[PDB]
């Protein structure tokens, strides 16, 4: 029945002591933290506490949209020799560092996901032509489905895949996703392999990456400009913001202390000395 | 189907519980906003995971 | 109708 | 039954006709629906219907075909197969509209030393593919409607190249069920299998199925019967074995609306 | 008028959305339904229907009627496999085009138990005992009856009941498997063997076919709708 | 009373067996599928099932907007020798393959229809002029009504035909249509003809296409740019998305296994070999 | 005229049935959204279309 | 339709907003939770767990295992400090990287009482009395036991209970302190001293280590969520 | 002041009367939408405008 | 103000739509109906009236 | 309140 | 008023 926004315990008044009770003495070897409050070691007055832990609740800590990726697409002149650029992004929280670090305070998590899309565009050449307002297609391609090879091929029909058609200049696009994991919780860490190397079988055959489970977990986002080629080339970027909502987390972990080096726990030589010089007897 | 809840009111106007109203527009729970009506638990499973319950006034080892 | 809390 | 009754032994009687079988593998009622007459709540033409009852709802035996090691398969369309069958056919051609259900009884006996398995499929709206790679939906009514004689499947699609005098007929490739879908999935259609070690026959009871309560039987076929060898005929050691397949079909609960003069179709 | 404030998502078109919209033909007299036979309420109903497996996709038998026939013979007992099959219902070439496989290719995740039924299409005079096996993933795929014996299996005796069904029980680590080949969600191995041998008398064909069917058990479900790779449109 | 989102049956615990009951043995010749569950052939534990068939319900399977066509219109300079292009589209789900294949899992269907229109435009010439914002007219012309011959003729008055006036740059247009069929259900397949060839009558007279019912079933959409000719030419495309809602389906069919070749079930030589090589004894 | 229904709640917040509200704005049913409150049926008309009801423990043929 | 009027804020995207939005995967069959051990409901639960302090961040000991060890010895009594520490839990280099310090760097404001526990890792034969002190801010930082004596302190006697806890009581002028070094919200000084001296017998190591731990008391809270300087991404 | 009425439901989902809600925002009736809740009348004033009522089974002239 | 979100269909003009709109002449004193003979409620009433067929559409 | 019909 | 479900 303790709500997150309930006030913390009041300080009770405490007097002098000459006792066989020893709160200050303990033995951390046991694995326990000594549950002491100031009145155990000093004389205290009565304080009526009003502070709350409301903003450090797991929801509140994560209740913010974080940038997880930047996608680049464009719409060139018809006459150019380079293909019209559509973007493909494999969905993850690991391409940027900030949200990744917050989620990695925990081994496992469950949450519904809110994705918000900020779209910006600009002119590329010191040209003077113009373009009419662009519409963007953001198609989710789940593992198994045909990945687009061309900005205009049949896959963009989306008969079964979810797609957002975004009009440039309108409020940023937003959708929600349920907990879609094939496990009971998302594993932020997987101390294992996806394959067993078998004696009888080729060395090359039983090999897989350490810490990697499904070679394609969640699929990809494919983004394109639906408008046909304009004479003036326009380049656009799609920034994706992820907010974990209705979140639960398990098994706490120490935060990442050295720079991230890839999708796994690996660290790079030269980034391993986070702490500054400070002397033992210097305030 | 409207849901009505109390606001924890911080800075008061020179102006009794204040409420706010919420209605869910979508069939899927994932579409719902965050309630923020969350619970707190005791840190014991992390701070005191020992088999024999500790009494702070007593010797931790005996 | 109104579910209060 | 302790007093002798069995799923293998059946007697069917419709009108002045009776079928017996001592080696059946139960019988199928398509989509779990027995044939019925059109209900007033679903009715559409307002005129008093013609219901021939025993004069048409009886067993008609079509020409016997022959199963060999070369046989790719056979197909029939309903009501087309029965268009020249006694008073059913007459009633069919005198009225603009007609509906009917069917009992289909496929007959194929052999011996304890033969092998082979026939897949007998009842397909609602069995639209088959044509012989042309230059034009589409172009099979002539004459070719689309073989009557009693039916048609056959082929193992090979071979396109009609005569652009000046097009054959205008179907070219039904067997593993594609003659329509572009794979035969192994045809089992989602009402069916039975005549596996020669198990049964001499297949019996399918078919409801009237359509997107309308009643329609033109002359312009439109409701059901297709497709019979294909799932496992090829084999016997002792004979390089060229043969066994007959006889098809007997009975219209059931048929009614007709819109009486006028008889339709005389261009069938050649 | 009423003070409103636009949220993100405003004016977007989500193809999976579910909203009301104005009717272009008001007061249109709709034709009522009639009771058409064969109504379907859920795609999984179709996955529960037995469909025939193209077991033999060999270079000369594939895309012909022959791919459906597994040939057996009265030869002496061997411990070698009649057929070997990976339990990958949406991606293994032999399962992926069956009605089950086809519905599975419209979804990202599958779960539940499957059942394989074999039909002996040989003469009545032919007898035989076969072993149908399922090995859950993680060890050497069974290439000999001795290893297949150790997993989930049925010993099928051929006789008046022509057909035999082996149920492949849902044994997985994850709650759902993926509809693609992926080692993390691998399902294991189906293999068929001769327990004794096929025995015929004289004047009887020494070679015969068996046919195989797959369908889903009532505990089977699929999720996360997606587009299939089994149809396309170049241009 | 079984809801789509109800959980599937629990697995019941099953022990050893030495019986005259034979669930594993059967005869598929009968036409039936053996209704077995794991406990019939193996020893099972008790599992409390939580999975559901909610997303494979007929609604859910089709509850997505699919692209059924792309219409091209333009607004040229007044001085050009080519006519101003207005678009005409005969309404169908058969011009694209994806939704067509999903609907063709069934012989017949009933549904209300939601149509969403995505409109994009661009400049055609390496010019530097501009155009003001375009308004589009999407007119439904039902079979019988006067089809437009010119972008600006009297038919576009729409006194009785439904029309949408779409402003470029706003949210995509959307309307709903009831079940409008002259049958009790839409036929995805029609094994018949629309004419009887009569003996007495000319061969040419009784002829009609196989599988085709009304020569014009549902009419056409006619689309134009309402704005008068600008000096700078602008080309626009209208993508139409169809979602079947409140849907019912009858008589299941095998899915299309080879490429579509036209409106009917016809297949083209060279597209008939869908399956890959795999050996009988190879995992 | 408001319609109030239950959401099947999947991932729960650390925060009892949750509901959502629906009101139809148009006279024509075609304008309405999809309820998704759908029913399930038994596969029998496809999986078991045989005239004589089968008992799985018994011999299919007899 | 209903007369509405757009207010300021319309169409903006506040990253801290809390609104409903359309679901892209309707009717998706969600996997249920299972009862995983170790669930956390509030970040402050983690701040209440004792974590080890890198006391000795000297140029040769920092970023090595040695930074955690405070060396003591059986030398004669001195009134000079064993260690000196500023109470700046988020910004002092010795506290800022502890689990407490790390959570504090995700917030702008902290409040509440803290506790420091010291563990004597010397032999059982070693005895000694130490003085652990806390001086609230505003005077000369204690460099001699005589000044440290005058503030909040514990005299720790080494014996079978290996460890001793000093609670630093919340004594502040402001309701909340900042998570940066700032004189207006300065917290004071922690210092450790020898009360008598460490005494060993012969055949015993004359030098030993003590380890120190910090954690938050149940009256501790943090507010105004912010981004940390303790992780970054150049390019 | 909300008005609640029945929809004549044509194509049904696999999912009891369905309703829709209407509220008038303006004081002038002219601003109101079309109800479409209209009545039918007998064609007699046009089809049978004769002074002496006709019986269809009887001779029109007598 | 109230958090709203624009759906597709927003700002379109469907010529078959049925919505309220502001009145340009408020408080206008409308002339009442009188009981005019011959009111029609449905177009099918007119289809039930006998009308004469142009049977002989020969060239002359 | 609600005038039903 | 409110039709609940
Ligand atoms: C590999 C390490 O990262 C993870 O473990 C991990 C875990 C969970 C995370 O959540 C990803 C879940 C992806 C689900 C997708 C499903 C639907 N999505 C959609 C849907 C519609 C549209 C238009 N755009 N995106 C996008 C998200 C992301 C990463
Ligand atoms: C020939 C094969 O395809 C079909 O059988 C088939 C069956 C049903 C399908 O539904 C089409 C029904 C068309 C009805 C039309 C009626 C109203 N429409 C409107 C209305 C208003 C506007 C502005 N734009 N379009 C557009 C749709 C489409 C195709
Ligand atoms: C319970 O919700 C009954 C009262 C409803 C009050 C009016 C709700 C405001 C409009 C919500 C429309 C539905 C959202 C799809
Ligand atoms: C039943 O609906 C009675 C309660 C109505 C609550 C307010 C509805 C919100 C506004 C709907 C306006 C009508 C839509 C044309
Ligand atoms: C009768 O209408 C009483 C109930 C009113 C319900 C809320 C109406 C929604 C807002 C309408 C505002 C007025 C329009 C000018």
């Amino acid at each position: 029945a303790a709500t997150s926004r309930d006030a913390l315990p009041n300080t009770e008044a405490s007097g002098p002591t000459h006792s066989k009770e020893i709160p200050a003495l303990t033995a951390v070897e046991t694995g326990a933290t000594n549950p002491l409050v100031p009145s155990d070691t000093v004389q205290t007055r009565h304080v009526v506490q009003h502070r709350s832990r409301s903003e450090s609740s797991i929801e509140s800590f994560f209740a913010r949209g974080a940038c997880v990726t930047i996608m680049t697409v464009d719409n060139p002149a018809s006459t150019t020799n380079k293909d019209k650029l559509f973007a493909v992004w494999k969905i993850t929280y690991k391409d940027t560092v900030q949200l990744r670090r917050k989620l990695e305070f925990f081994t496992y998590s469950r949450f519904d996901m809110e994705l918000t899309f900020v779209v910006t565009a600009n002119f590329t050449e010191t040209n003077n032509g113009h373009a009419l307002n662009q519409v963007y297609q953001i198609m989710y391609v789940p593992p198994g489905a045909p990945v687009p090879e061309k900005w205009d091929d049949y896959t963009w029909q989306t008969s079964s895949n979810p797609s957002i058609f975004y009009t440039y200049g309108t409020a940023p696009a937003r959708i929600s996703v349920p907990y879609v994991g094939i496990s009971n919780a998302y594993s932020h860490f997987y101390d294992g392999f996806s394959k067993v190397p078998l004696k009888d079988q080729s060395a090359a055959l039983g090999d897989s990456l350490y810490g990697a489970a499904s070679l394609n977990d969640f699929g990809i986002l494919a983004v394109r400009v639906v408008n046909d080629h304009n004479p003036t080339k326009v380049t656009s970027k799609i920034r994706v913001y992820l907010k974990p909502k209705h979140i639960r987390v398990w098994c706490p972990r120490p935060p990442r202390a050295v720079a991230y080096y890839g999708p796994g726990v690996d660290y790079k030589d030269g980034t391993l000395t986070p702490l500054s010089t400070k002397d033992l007897t210097t305030y | 189907g409207a849901q009505v809840s109390s606001q924890k009111v911080g800075a008061h106007e020179n102006s009794s519980t204040i409420n706010y109203t919420t209605i869910n527009y979508y069939r899927d729970s994932a579409s719902n906003a965050a309630s923020k009506q969350d619970f707190s638990q005791d840190p014991s499973k992390f701070t005191e995971p020992i088999k024999d319950v500790l009494i702070k006034t007593a010797p931790m080892l005996n | 109708g109104s579910s209060s809390t | 039954e302790a007093c002798g009754y069995s799923d293998r032994v059946l007697q069917l009687t419709l009108g002045n006709s009776t079928i017996t079988t001592q080696e059946a593998a139960n019988s199928v009622v398509a989509y779990g629906r027995w044939p019925e007459y059109l209900r007033d709540s679903e009715a559409n033409p307002v005129d008093q219907p013609t219901e021939p009852d025993v004069a048409a709802c009886r067993f008609y035996t079509l020409d016997t075909v022959s199963w060999t090691k070369e046989s790719r398969g056979w197909w029939w369309k309903l009501p087309d197969a029965l268009r020249d069958m006694g008073l059913f056919g007459q009633n069919m051609y005198y009225h603009y509209l007609g509906r009917s259900g069917y009992t289909v009884h496929v007959q194929c006996n052999a011996s304890k030393f033969h092998q082979g398995a026939l897949g007998v499929f009842a397909v609602p709206e069995m639209c088959l593919a044509g012989d042309s790679n230059t034009t589409t939906m172009h099979t002539s009514y004459q070719n689309a409607n073989p009557g009693e004689k039916g048609g056959t499947f082929t193992g090979t699609f071979t396109p009609d190249n005569n652009q000046t005098s097009p054959a205008r007929r179907f070219c039904p490739v067997d593993y594609l069920l003659g329509n572009g879908t794979l035969l192994g999935n045809a089992f989602v259609f009402p069916h039975q299998i005549i596996n020669l070690r198990t049964n001499n026959c297949a019996t399918l009871v078919l409801p009237y199925v359509n997107s309308l309560s009643i329609d033109s039987m002359v312009k439109h076929n409701n059901w297709g019967i497709a019979i294909l060898p799932l496992a090829p005929l084999n016997f002792a050691s004979e390089s060229s074995p043969e066994i007959p397949i006889t098809l007997t079909i009975a219209p059931m609960c048929c009614e007709f609306n819109g009486l006028r003069n008889i339709t005389l179709p261009r069938l050649q | 008028g009423l003070p409103v404030m636009n949220t993100p998502g405003s004016n977007q078109y989500l193809t999976a959305d579910n909203f009301q919209s104005p009717c272009a033909l008001p007061e249109f007299d709709v034709t009522p339904p009639i009771d058409i036979p064969g109504e379907v309420k859920n795609m999984m109903e179709l996955a529960e229907i037995d469909t025939m497996i193209p077991f033999d996709l060999s270079a000369t038998k594939k895309n012909t009627m022959e791919m459906y026939r597994v040939r057996l013979s009265d030869k002496p007992h061997t411990d070698d496999p009649i057929l070997c099959l990976s339990l990958s219902p949406a991606s293994d070439p032999r399962l992926s085009h069956t009605m089950l496989g086809e519905i599975l290719n419209y979804y990202t995740h599958w779960a539940g138990s499957l059942k394989f039924t074999f039909l002996f299409c040989g003469s009545m005079m032919a007898t035989g005992k076969l072993l149908v096996s399922y090995a859950p993933p993680g060890a050497d795929p069974p290439k000999k009856r001795k290893e297949a014996m150790l997993g989930t299996h049925v010993i099928w005796d051929i006789g008046l009941q022509s057909s035999c069904t082996m149920v492949v029980p849902w044994i997985s680590n994850t709650t759902y498997r993926q509809t693609i080949d992926d080692s993390f969600t691998e399902g294991g191995y189906i293999s068929v063997f001769y327990q004794t041998r096929i025995v015929v008398p004289l004047s009887t064909p020494r070679e015969m076919d068996i046919l195989g069917f797959v369908s889903a058990c009532n505990d089977f479900s699929v999720r996360l709708l997606r587009d299939t790779t089994h149809i396309e449109q170049k241009a």
